[PDB]
């Protein structure tokens, strides 16, 4: 297969895949593939966009090593090197954010980066980290030292104190933030409830349930204007709920993907539109009508186009 | 002048295209 990451862009637009030979970058709704920069030695482990402009943040394969790619220059403009290893890397036009096991460090985007803050968190192996790229907002949240809890910080007004949300009371598992900053999304290692905070207050906007049983949650995406919510779990299996009305607690929609491999999820072009990124290479989109039934349904493997 | 700015301002201000992805 050759797939060691898959992620979306701050639209979900885009997504780019991290491979064994280099990378490659594809368009999430419809999904062609814009670019496949190979000869890329090392193995790259993660990748970030910044819209779809041609600066790339890659991670080697020994994960100690932040590169900006000018796809453009087709070359390595930026090399940030870390002594542990580098769990995520986030991108914004002003800021670059790296992901560390034990803290979030803010350098700047100059050819030579000045580290501008350090935010510590608890142990985040996955990387947990969110970045409002949208110029009106420069949100950053990631989970807290205290096990359970999300800490929110403006990086351009950081003088105010951050934001402490007592979300979950076990490990958190997956965060995600909306496409206008304002609401936050928060699942714990249990996965039976996923709780949607506001970035500017820290309140309990809408708590839903996707099941009894306790599932890893991996991938969690609002659409446009953060009324629906997409939710990926163990197995492809992904939830679409509805964020903007209290009188519903469960998912109105439930897909698996045909492979049974676990996903991410993100809203494609129709409002109606739920695409999911497999690990075993698998495309698949999810059309559904307003009770949550099924309409129309595509397959592709990405990785062979 | 205008060169201290430019090695002073984000990579993403100096060379960019927006939509070199689309």
């Amino acid at each position: 297969h050759g797939l060691l990451y898959a992620g979306f862009n701050q639209d979900h637009g885009c997504f780019a895949c991290g491979m064994e030979n280099g990378f490659r970058v594809y368009n999430t709704d419809p999904l062609k593939e814009k670019e496949k920069q190979e000869f890329l030695e090392g193995g790259v482990g993660h990748v970030e966009m910044l819209f779809r402009c041609n600066y790339l943040a890659l991670v080697g394969g020994g994960k100690k090593k932040v590169m900006i790619w000018d796809d453009l220059k087709k070359k390595t403009v930026i090399e940030i090197e870390f002594s542990t290893e580098v769990k995520a890397v986030k991108l914004r036009r002003d800021r670059i954010v790296v992901v560390l096991d034990s803290m979030i460090k803010v350098f700047t985007f100059t050819h030579n980066p000045h580290q501008l803050h350090v935010f510590e968190t608890c142990y985040n192996p996955k990387g947990l980290c969110v970045l409002c790229p949208n110029s009106n907002n420069s949100l950053l949240a990631f989970p807290g030292t205290h096990t359970g809890h999300v800490q929110l910080v403006d990086l351009a007004s950081t003088e105010k104190p951050p934001v402490d949300i007592p979300a979950h009371e076990g490990v958190l598992s997956c965060i995600a933030l909306n496409l206008q900053g304002t609401r936050i999304a928060t699942a714990s290692e249990k996965g039976t409830l996923i709780r949607i905070f506001d970035t500017s207050s820290g309140h309990l906007i809408q708590e839903l349930r996707r099941g009894s049983q306790a599932a890893n949650i991996y991938c969690i995406n609002f659409n446009q204007d953060a009324s629906l919510i997409c939710v990926s779990s163990d197995h492809g299996t992904v939830h679409i709920f509805a964020a903007e009305d209290p009188k519903s607690k469960w998912s109105f929609s439930k897909f698996q993907v045909p492979s049974g491999s676990p996903c991410i999820c993100a809203f494609g072009t129709e409002p109606n539109a739920v695409i999911a990124i497999c690990a075993d290479g698998s495309y698949y989109k999810f059309l559904f009508n307003p009770k949550g039934e099924c309409i129309r349904d595509v397959y592709a493997q990405f990785l062979e186009m | 002048a205008h060169s201290k700015e430019l090695n002073k301002l984000p990579l993403p201000s100096k060379s960019v295209d927006w939509t070199h992805f689309g």
